[PDB]
C-alpha cells in the first residue's frame, strides 16, 4: 500500500556495498587495469573502462544457453563481446572464483557493460555459478536488446542486475531503441533516488529525461558527489513535507518520490513523472491472500480426481481386461464421457493456476512450494495418459505428429519442471506393481512403436531396411522390459487385451517370421 | 399370476392394452418414457394428458417400477431418468394371454430371447396378418427381412430388437400398406451398419422415428417425403455421413421432426442443417463433447418451444440470438464447464417462463435477464445465489429452486 | 492515562530510578509491599558485544530447557539474546548470590515485584523478568504475583522470535521501558561489531555515569554517532521493506549479500520529549520511531545531537520528576497522530511507515475475526458431524475398521467421506499457510478453542489421510510416512497441543504399515513400543481401541502374523478378544 520505490532505492543506498563498488571502480580506475580485491568478506571485479568503443549492434564461441536463440535472436553489440574475448577475462576469473562464494561484479559506462557482460555470461550456464554474482554497475550504456532483456526476465536473473544512473547522465540515454533496458535501474538524484524495475517504466523515464533539458558533460564527478551524498544522507534527515501532503498514501508517496527525484510536485514534467510513478506499482489482490484461494480451488477439484481414480480403478477391474487407456481409446459407455467431464475440469483449473502462476500473482516461491509439486505429480500421473488417449482418439491418420513431438500441453511442461525441483527418489525395490505408471508419455512412445512396427509388417521388406526399423524397435522393448522389472507400470500395461501385449505378440511374431532373434 | 390378470380386466382398455402393449418391449432393457407415451399414443389415440394419466395410473399398481423423476422441476421439464422396469411375470402373462397365436393375428406379436430362429408364422409363411396394428420383433443377428410375407394390412406400430453389425431393412416396411411407429435399438458394443434403406422409405405414413447406436442412413432425396413424421431421437449414432446434408433441406422435402433430440453422440462439426429446417419446434442436444458454436443462422427455427442442454465443454458460451424466439418458454443449461458469463440477455427473451441450471460456471448476466419478468422456475445450484437475488429483487416471480449436488457410484456400472 | 495504561504509577518510577542510580554503588529496595530489584550497571567493550561469539552481532540461542515456552510453536525455533547478558543473568541466578532466594522469599509473601534498572543494569532486570515469568506465573497465573519491570534507556536485547512469544503469552504489558529521545544506549546494539570497535572503548568509558566523563573526542564520538545510526537505518529500512515492500527478489538478494542485526524491540516502549510523552506497543514500529527520533534536524543540531545523547544518557532524573507534570499521549489508541509526531520530531517518511505498521497490524486483525467467521459456519460443524456419524458408525456396524473400509471398498460412503476430508484439509492448509507468513495475531495459536477444534479434526480425519496414502502405494514411491509426506498442519496441531498439555498420535497406521514385512528382533521390540503407546492413546483418546479390535482390522491380521510368543508377552490379549 506503499510506493516502495524509494524504500528500495533507500534499502540499497544504505547497504555498504553502496559506497564499497564506488571505492573499487574509482581504484580500478586510478590503476587502469583489471582489479581483483576482498573488501569486507566481499570480491569485487573491477573491470577498468575503455574510452574507445562502438557498440554498433548460434553462439560458437560464447556459451550463453540463456540467449534463447528460440526467441529473435538478442541483437548483442559487437564491441562488447569482442571486448570480453579480447581481455581474455575468463582465463582471470577462472583462476580467481576459486573458493568463493560472494562476489559483486563492479564497473563504470564501458567498464559497466564489461562487468554486465562478464556477469550475464557467468549466470547463463548449464550450471549456475557457486558462488553469488551481483552487478553494481552505475553509468553503463543501455546495450542490450528486447529479446535479451525478456531472457532475463524468464530466467529469474534480473534482480542480481543493480545500475545506478543519474538525471543528468546522456550516456545510458544516448541509445538505440533496439538496446533494451534489464535488471534494477535507479535514476539517482542530488535530492534522493528512485528505483525502477520495470522496463516499460525505465523505457519512459530514459523518453521524458530525453524530452527534459539536462546538460552535465563532466558525468564523473556528478557521480561522486552523488555517492557521497547518497551515503552520507542518512544522517541529516529533512522536513519532506512536499508541500501540500496528499491525505492518501499513494499520492503522498509518490509526490515525496517525485521530490526526491528533484522534479517540482506541481511541475509539467513533475505531474508526468507523478504520473508514470503512480502507474509503476501494479494493483492487484496480495499474492499470499491468493495462494489461500488457490489451495481452496485445489481442494474443490480434487474430488474430480478422486472421481477419475474411481473411473481408473473400475476400468483396471472390468472382465474385458482392455486396459484403462483402451477402454477410454474406445469410447462406448457413458463413463468415458463423464471421465472426460472430469478431466476437462482439471485441465481447466490446472492451466488457469499455471497461467497465474507465470503473470506472478503469486509469491515467487510458488514451485517450492513442496505440496502443490506433490499435486501437479499426481494430477500429471492420474490425468496426462488420459489426455494423450483422448487426442489419439481425435487423431487422424495423416496426423501423425504424435504427443511427443508437439501436441503437449504446457502445463504438463511447467509441472515436469517442478517435478525436476524435488528430492532424488528412492531406488526402493518395488514390492507389487505401481498404482500409476512413472512414465507420464510411455502410452505414446508405445503408440510410435506401433507405427513404426506396422509400417516394418506392411513396408520396408527390404531385408536391411526391416533390420533397421528392429534395430530400432528393440531397444523401446528393452527400455519396456527393463520398466516391468522395476515394475514402473501398473496393471493395464500387463492386461491380455491391452495394446501392449498385442503390440510385443506382434513383435515376437515379425521377429520369428524375419529369423532376427539373436 | 391371477391377481395380474385380475388388475388387467380393472385397467379399461384404455389403459388395458397400453399396458398389454407396454409389456411387449424387451424385458432386460429400460423403456423411455417418451417412447413409451409416443407408442401409446400412435396406438390407442389417447391424447398426451390421458397418457400420462394412464402411467400415473399404473405406477399406485406395484407393477410399473419407474426409475425416478427429476423432471418434477417443472411441467417443461422434458422427460427425465423416467425409464421403467416391468416384471418377466407380467410379459409371460401377455403371452400366457397369446393375443395373436389365439386369433391367429399379426398384432400383439412378440418372441423372447431375440432368438435368430423366427417364429412358426415365419416358418412356412404361417404369418396370418389379421391385424398387425401392433409388432414387436425381437432379433439378434438373423435376417430382418424374415422368412415369410408380412403385408401388415392394418398395422399402425412396428418395433425391432437387434444386435451385431451390418444390418438390412426388411421388405415388410414396404409391404406395409400403413404404419406409424418404427423402433430399431442395437444391443452391441460397436454401432451398427444398415443396408436397404429404401425398403422403409417406400412409406410415407410413419409419425415417429426412434434408434440407436446404428450408423444412421444418409438424409438425401431417396427417402420419400414424410409428411406424418414429428419425432426423431438419435441415439449413439455417428451421423457423419447423413448430417452436413444441407442440399436437401429437411424441411422442404416433408415437415418431419418437428422435434429432434441428439444424445451421447460426437463429430457433430457443424449443424447448419439442423437451423435450416423452418418446422422444428423442440431441440435437445446433449452429452455432445463435440460441438463449439451454435450456428448464428437460426432464425429459421422461429418456432422453437424450448432448447436444452446437458453437456457440452467445448461450447464456448450462448450465442446472441438467444433472445430472439418469442416461443422459447424452457431453458436447461448445466454441466457445461465453459460457460463463463453465459450470455443470456434475457430482455427480449420474455417468453421464458422456466430456467433450470443443476450446476454451471456461469460467471455474469446482463441486467436484460432481471428485465425479463417471467423469471420463475428459477432451478439454480448452490451458486450464484446473489444473481438472482437481484433478479428477485426486480421480479419477485424468480420461484428459485436451489440445486445441491450429490455424489453416487451409480455412475460407474454401465 | 499513563498509569491506567500500564498500571505503573508516577511514584513507583521515582523508587525505580532512585533504586537503579543506589544500584549503581541487584540491590534490592523494600518500598512497602512493592519489592524493587535494581542491577547494577557497567561500561565496558566485552559487555555489550562478548568475545566468544564471532558474528557481528553478538547472539546465542536461548537453550529451551533453562527457557521453555519461547521457541516459536511453529517450525520449532528459538529466539536469540546477548551472550553477556545472558551470562549476567546466570551469574546472578547462582545460588551465592541469593537473589532467586530474596525473590522466592518476597513472592512467598505475596509481595509484589518490581524489577528496575539504567542501560546495562536495566537490559539484564528486563530478562531477569522474563526468568521469573516463566518460572512462576505461567505455572500458576495469578494477580498477586504479576511482576513489573520498568527501565531507562536499555538497549535492544530481543530478536523477533523472542518478541512474538513475549506477544504470545500476552506478557508485553508487564513490560514498560522509558527511552530518551536522543540517547545511543538503546541504539547501539542495532549495529554491527566490527563498525563500532574501533570507538566502542572511548564511548563507554564516557558514557559511564561512575566515571569522569570528561575529555570527550568529538571526532571519535561523532564516527559511532554516525556508524550506529548508518546501521540502524539500514535494518530499519530492511524490516519496513521486508513487512510490507514489492521486488522481493530484489531484497532476498541483497540479504543474500548483507548482514544485518536480528534484535528487534520489545515490550510496550514510552517514549519522552519536553512537549508531551507517548508510548507505542507495535514492535516494527518500535524502531522506525528509534530512528526517525534520533534523526537530525539542522546544522546546529548536528555534532549536538552526540553531545546531546551523551548528556541525556543520564538525564533521566528531570524526566522521572516532570513525568507528571507532561501530557500523556498513546500512539495505539491516538486516532489521529500526525501532530504527535510533529512534536516528537518524526519525519513525514517516519510518519507514514509507523502508519503504515498500524494498518498492517489492522489487517492482521481483520484477518483474524474472518477466519473465527468462516469458522464460526455450520457447515464446517456439519462436515465434520457426516464423519463422525455416519461414516464410522456404519464402518462399526460393517464390522471394517473406518480405516480398514477407506483401504478397500466401493460403497459411495467411502467417496462422501474422501470428499469431505479433502474439504476440510482444504481450509486447515488455508489457515495453516496464513499462520505461517505471520498474517495471523500472535494470539492466534494462543486460544483455546482453535486449538481444540484442530485436535479434534486431526483426531478424527488423520486416519483417512494416512489410509488414502498407504492404499494407492505411495510409501514404496517416496517413503515412509514420518519420513516424507505428513502433511504439516496435522504436526502444528500436534505442537500446538503439546504445549498446551505442557503446564498442567492419531497416525498409529502409520507405524502399522511400516512394521508390515521384514519381522525382525528389532521389529518386536518396536511392537511392544506400539502396544505401550496404543494404551497410552486410548487411555488419551487419540486412537479409539474397540474401532481397531475389530477382527477385521489389518492391526488384527498383523498380530495373528506376529509369533505366539510375543503374543502370549503382551498384555492386549483380553482386549483384542
Ligand atoms: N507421494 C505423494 N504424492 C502426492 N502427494 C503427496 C505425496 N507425498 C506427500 N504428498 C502431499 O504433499 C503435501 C505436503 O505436505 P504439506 O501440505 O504440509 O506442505 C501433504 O499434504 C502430503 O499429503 C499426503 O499425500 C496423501 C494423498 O494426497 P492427496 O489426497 O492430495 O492426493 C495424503 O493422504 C497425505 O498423506
Amino acid at each position: 500500500r506503499f510506493e516502495t520505490s524509494e524504500l528500495q532505492a533507500s534499502v540499497m543506498i544504505s547497504t555498504p556495498l553502496f559506497t564499497d563498488s564506488w571505492s573499487s571502480c574509482n581504484t580500478a580506475n586510478c590503476n587502469g587495469s583489471i582489479k581483483i580485491h576482498d573488501i569486507a568478506g566481499i570480491t569485487y571485479v573491477a573491470i577498468p573502462a575503455v574510452s574507445m568503443i562502438q557498440l554498433g549492434n548460434v553462439t560458437g564461441d560464447v556459451l550463453f544457453p540463456g540467449l534463447s536463440s528460440d526467441e529473435p535472436l538478442p541483437m548483442v553489440d559487437a564491441a562488447i563481446l569482442k571486448l570480453f574475448l579480447q581481455l581474455k577475462i575468463k582465463e582471470g576469473l577462472e583462476l580467481e572464483l576459486l573458493g568463493k562464494k560472494l562476489v559483486v561484479i563492479t564497473g563504470h559506462s564501458t567498464g559497466g557493460a564489461l562487468a554486465a557482460f562478464t556477469a550475464l555470461w557467468l549466470l547463463s550456464q548449464s550450471s549456475p555459478p557457486s558462488f553469488r554474482v551481483f552487478c553494481i554497475t552505475f553509468g553503463s550504456p543501455l546495450l542490450g536488446n528486447q529479446s535479451l532483456s525478456t531472457s532475463i526476465s524468464r530466467s529469474r536473473l534480473a534482480h542480481n542486475f543493480c545500475h545506478v544512473v543519474s538525471i543528468h547522465d546522456l550516456v545510458p540515454r544516448s541509445s538505440n531503441e533496439q538496446f533494451w533496458p534489464f535488471g534494477t535501474y535507479l535514476f539517482c538524484s542530488d535530492k534522493g533516488g528512485v528505483c525502477l524495475d520495470n522496463a516499460g517504466s525505465v523505457r519512459l523515464m530514459f523518453n521524458i529525461l530525453n524530452t527534459t533539458a539536462t546538460q552535465n558533460t563532466e558525468e564523473h564527478q556528478r557521480y561522486g558527489h552523488y555517492v557521497f551524498t547518497l551515503s552520507h544522507m542518512f544522517l541529516k534527515s529533512r522536513s519532506f513535507l512536499g508541500g501540500s501532503i496528499p491525505d492518501n498514501s499513494y499520492q503522498a508517496g509518490v509526490a515525496l518520490a517525485v521530490e526526491a527525484l528533484g522534479f517540482s510536485n506541481d511541475d509539467t514534467s513533475g505531474v508526468l513523472v507523478k504520473e508514470c510513478i503512480e502507474t509503476a506499482t501494479r494493483i492487484v489482490r496480495a499474492p499470499i491472500l491468493r495462494s489461500a484461494e488457490l489451495a481452496n480451488e485445489l481442494a474443490s477439484v480434487l474430488p474430480a480426481r478422486l472421481e477419475i481414480q474411481w473411473y481408473k480403478d473400475r476400468c483396471d477391474a472390468s472382465e474385458e481386461q482392455l486396459g484403462y487407456y483402451d477402454f477410454f481409446k474406445r469410447y462406448s459407455l457413458k463413463r468415458d464421457f463423464k471421465v472426460n467431464m472430469s478431466r476437462i475440469r482439471l485441465a481447466k483449473f490446472w492451466d488457469t493456476v499455471i497461467k497465474m502462476v507465470e503473470t506472478n500473482e503469486l509469491p515467487f516461491d510458488f514451485h517450492l512450494g513442496k505440496k502443490w509439486i506433490y499435486a501437479s505429480q499426481f494430477y500429471q500421473l492420474l490425468a496426462e495418459p488420459l489426455d494423450i488417449a483422448n487426442f489419439y482418439k481425435n487423431r487422424d491418420i495423416k496426423t501423425g505428429g504424435h504427443y511427443l513431438e508437439g501436441n503437449r500441453p504446457k502445463r504438463y511442461e511447467v509441472i515436469d519442471k517442478w517435478q525436476k525441483g524435488v528430492k532424488v527418489p528412492e531406488e526402493c525395490v518395488r514390492s507389487r506393481y505401481a498404482s500409476t505408471t512413472q512414465d507420464t508419455c510411455f502410452w505414446a512412445k508405445l503408440e510410435q512403436a506401433k507405427e513404426w512396427l506396422d509400417e516394418a509388417r506392411k513396408e520396408s521388406s527390404d531385408p536391411q531396411r526391416r533390420s533397421l526399423l528392429r534395430e530400432k524397435i528393440v531397444p523401446f522393448e528393452s527400455y519396456a522390459n527393463t520398466l516391468v522389472t522395476k515394475k514402473e507400470v501398473s496393471l493395464d500395461v500387463k492386461a491380455k487385451n491391452s495394446s501392449y501385449s498385442v503390440w510385443e505378440a506382434n513383435l515376437k511374431e515379425f521377429k520369428c517370421k524375419m529369423g532376427y532373434e539373436n | 399370476f391371477a391377481h395380474m390378470e385380475e388388475s388387467l380386466e380393472n385397467l379399461d382398455p384404455k389403459i388395458r392394452d397400453c399396458f398389454l402393449d407396454m409389456g411387449a418391449f424387451p424385458e432386460d432393457k429400460k423403456i423411455p418414457l417418451d417412447l413409451l407415451t409416443s407408442v401409446w399414443v400412435e396406438r390407442h389415440d389417447i391424447d398426451e394428458e390421458t397418457a400420462f394419466s394412464f402411467v400415473l395410473r399404473l405406477a399406485d399398481k406395484n407393477l410399473l417400477t419407474i426409475v425416478n423423476n427429476p423432471r418434477f422441476g417443472d411441467v417443461h421439464i422434458g422427460y427425465y431418468d423416467v425409464f421403467v422396469t416391468q416384471h418377466d411375470v407380467l410379459r409371460d402373462l401377455a403371452l400366457h394371454m397369446s393375443n395373436r397365436v389365439d386369433v391367429n393375428r399379426r398384432e400383439r406379436l412378440l418372441m423372447p430371447k431375440t432368438e435368430p430362429v423366427l417364429p412358426r408364422e415365419w416358418e412356412k409363411n404361417k404369418d396370418e396378418p389379421f391385424d398387425a396394428k401392433i409388432v414387436s420383433l425381437h432379433t439378434g443377428e438373423m435376417d430382418e427381412m424374415n422368412w415369410f410375407d408380412m403385408d401388415l394390412p392394418k398395422a399402425e406400430v412396428l418395433i425391432l430388437n437387434f444386435s451385431s453389425d451390418n444390418y438390412v431393412l426388411p421388405p415388410f416396411i414396404g409391404k406395409m400398406s400403413r404404419l406409424r411407429v418404427l423402433v430399431i435399438i442395437n444391443n452391441g458394443m460397436s454401432p451398427a451398419r444398415l443396408h436397404g434403406f429404401s425398403i422403409f422409405a417406400n412409406l410415407a405414413k410413419l409419425r415417429s422415428l426412434w434408434l440407436k447406436r446404428v450408423h444412421v442412413p444418409e438424409l438425401t432425396s431417396c427417402t420419400i417425403p414424410l409428411k406424418n413424421l414429428h419425432k426423431i431421437h438419435l441415439i449413439f449414432c455417428k451421423v457423419k455421413n447423413s448430417f452436413v446434408q444441407t442440399s436437401f433441406d429437411i424441411s422442404k422435402i416433408f415437415p418431419s421432426l418437428s422435434d429432434l433430440t441428439i444424445d451421447h453422440c460426437d463429430d457433430l462439426l457443424e449443424l447448419k442443417s439442423i437451423f435450416g429446417i423452418t418446422s422444428l419446434n423442440s431441440l435437445s442436444i446433449t452429452n455432445c463433447p463435440r460441438i463449439l458454436e451454435l450456428p448464428k443462422n437460426l432464425s429459421n427455427v422461429q418456432s422453437l418451444e424450448r432448447l436444452r442442454l446437458y453437456a457440452c465443454p467445448e461450447l464456448i458460451s450462448l450465442p446472441v440470438e438467444v433472445c430472439e424466439l418469442p416461443c422459447l418458454k424452457y431453458v436447461d443449461i448445466s454441466q457445461c464447464v465453459s460457460l463463463v458469463s453465459l450470455p443470456e440477455k434475457f430482455g427480449k427473451l420474455g417468453s421464458l417462463e422456466k430456467i433450470d441450471m443443476r450446476e454451471c460456471s456461469l460467471l455474469g448476466l446482463p441486467s436484460s435477464v432481471a428485465a425479463l419478468v417471467s423469471l420463475r422456475h428459477v432451478i439454480c445450484d448452490e451458486e450464484t445465489s446473489s444473481m438472482w437475488e437481484m433478479v428477485k429483487k426486480v421480479v419477485p416471480e424468480l420461484c428459485i429452486e436451489v440445486a445441491k449436488k450429490c455424489f453416487t457410484v451409480d455412475w460407474l456400472d454401465d | 492515562a499513563f498509569e491506567a495504561l500500564t498500571g505503573i504509577n508516577g511514584d513507583l518510577i521515582t523508587r525505580s530510578w532512585s533504586a537503579s542510580k543506589q544500584a549503581y554503588l541487584y540491590h534490592k529496595e523494600e518500598a512497602g509491599a512493592v519489592v524493587i530489584f535494581a542491577f547494577q550497571p557497567s561500561f565496558s567493550e566485552k559487555d555489550f558485544f562478548d568475545p566468544d561469539n564471532k558474528s557481528s552481532f553478538g547472539e546465542i540461542k536461548l537453550n529451551r530447557v533453562q527457557f521453555p515456552c519461547m521457541r516459536k510453536i511453529g517450525k520449532g525455533d528459538v529466539a536469540t539474546v546477548n551472550e553477556a547478558f545472558l551470562k549476567n543473568l546466570e551469574a546472578i541466578i547462582d545460588p551465592r548470590t541469593s537473589f532467586q532466594a530474596s525473590v522466592e522469599m518476597a513472592v512467598r509473601s505475596r509481595k509484589q515485584i518490581v524489577f528496575t534498572g539504567h542501560s546495562s543494569g536495566g537490559a539484564t532486570a528486563i530478562l531477569a523478568t522474563v526468568w521469573y515469568l516463566e518460572k512462576y506465573f505461567i505455572r500458576n497465573p495469578n494477580v498477586y504475583l504479576e511482576p513489573r519491570c520498568v527501565t531507562f534507556g536499555a538497549p535492544l536485547v530481543g530478536d523477533s522470535i523472542f518478541s512474538h512469544a513475549l506477544g504470545r503469552e500476552k506478557w508485553s504489558r508487564f513490560f514498560v521501558n522509558f527511552v530518551s529521545r536522543f540517547d545511543i544506549v538503546p541504539r547501539i546494539m542495532l549495529a554491527r561489531k566490527a563498525s563500532v570497535e574501533e570507538t566502542l572503548p572511548h564511548v563507554l568509558a564516557q558514557l559511564d555515569p561512575r566515571k569522569s566523563s570528561v575529555q570527550e573526542s568529538e571526532q571519535r564520538i561523532t564516527e559511532f554517532y554516525t556508524r550506529v545510526m548508518r546501521d540502524t537505518s539500514t535494518v530499519a529500512n530492511q524490516a519496513v521493506c521486508e513487512l510490507t515492500g514489492s521486488a522481493e527478489a530484489f531484497l532476498e538478494t541483497l540479504s543474500s549479500f548483507l548482514e544485518l542485526s536480528p534484535y528487534r524491540p520489545a515490550g510496550t516502549f514510552v517514549f519522552s520529549t519536553e512537549k508531551r510523552l507517548v508510548a507505542v506497543n507495535n514492535s516494527d514500529a518500535i524502531l522506525q520511531m528509534l530512528f526517525y527520533t534520533s534523526q537530525a534536524s539542522d546544522e546546529q543540531e548536528w555534532s549536538l545531537i552526540p553531545f546531546r545523547s551523551i548528556r541525556d544518557h543520564h538525564s533521566y532524573e528531570e524526566l522521572v520528576q516532570s513525568m507528571g507534570k507532561k501530557l500523556f499521549n498513546h500512539l495505539d489508541g491516538e486516532n489521529s497522530i500526525e501532530s504527535t509526531l510533529n512534536d516528537l520530531g518524526v519525519s513525514t517518511r517516519g510518519r507514514q511507515y509507523v502508519q503504515a505498521a498500524l494498518e498492517e497490524e489492522k489487517k492482521r486483525v481483520e484477518n483474524q475475526k474472518k477466519i473465527i467467521q468462516v469458522i464460526e459456519q455450520e457447515r464446517f460443524l456439519k462436515k465434520l458431524a457426516w464423519i463422525e456419524d455416519e461414516y464410522k458408525p456404519k464402518c462399526q456396524a460393517h464390522k471394517n475398521g473406518y480405516y480398514d473400509s477407506f483401504k478397500v471398498s466401493n460403497e459411495e460412503n467411502d467417496f462422501k467421506a474422501n470428499v469431505k476430508r479433502a474439504e476440510l484439509a482444504g481450509v486447515f492448509d488455508e489457515v495453516l499457510g496464513l499462520m505461517k507468513k505471520c498474517q495471523l495475531p500472535d494470539e492466534f495459536e494462543g486460544d483455546i478453542d482453535w486449538i481444540k477444534l484442530a485436535t479434534r479434526y486431526r483426531r478424527l480425519v488423520e486416519p483417512l489421510d494416512i489410509a488414502n496414502y498407504h492404499r494407492h502405494l505411495k510409501n514404496e514411491d517416496t517413503g515412509p510416512y514420518m519420513k516424507r509426506g505428513r502433511p504439516t498442519r496435522y504436526i502444528y496441531a500436534q505442537r500446538g497441543y503439546e504445549h498446551y498439555i505442557l503446564k498442567p498420535g492419531s497416525c498409529f497406521w502409520a507405524e502399522v504399515e511400516e512394521l508390515k514385512g521384514k519381522p525382525y528382533e528389532e521389529v518386536e521390540v518396536r511392537v511392544k513400543t506400539l502396544e505401550g503407546m496404543l494404551g497410552e492413546w486410548i487411555t488419551d483418546g487419540e486412537v479409539d481401541d474397540k474401532e481397531i479390535f475389530l477382527e477385521g482390522s489389518t492391526f488384527r491380521k498383523w498380530w495373528i502374523t506376529l509369533p505366539k510368543n510375543h503374543k502370549s508377552h503382551s498384555p492386549l490379549r483380553d482386549y483384542m478378544m
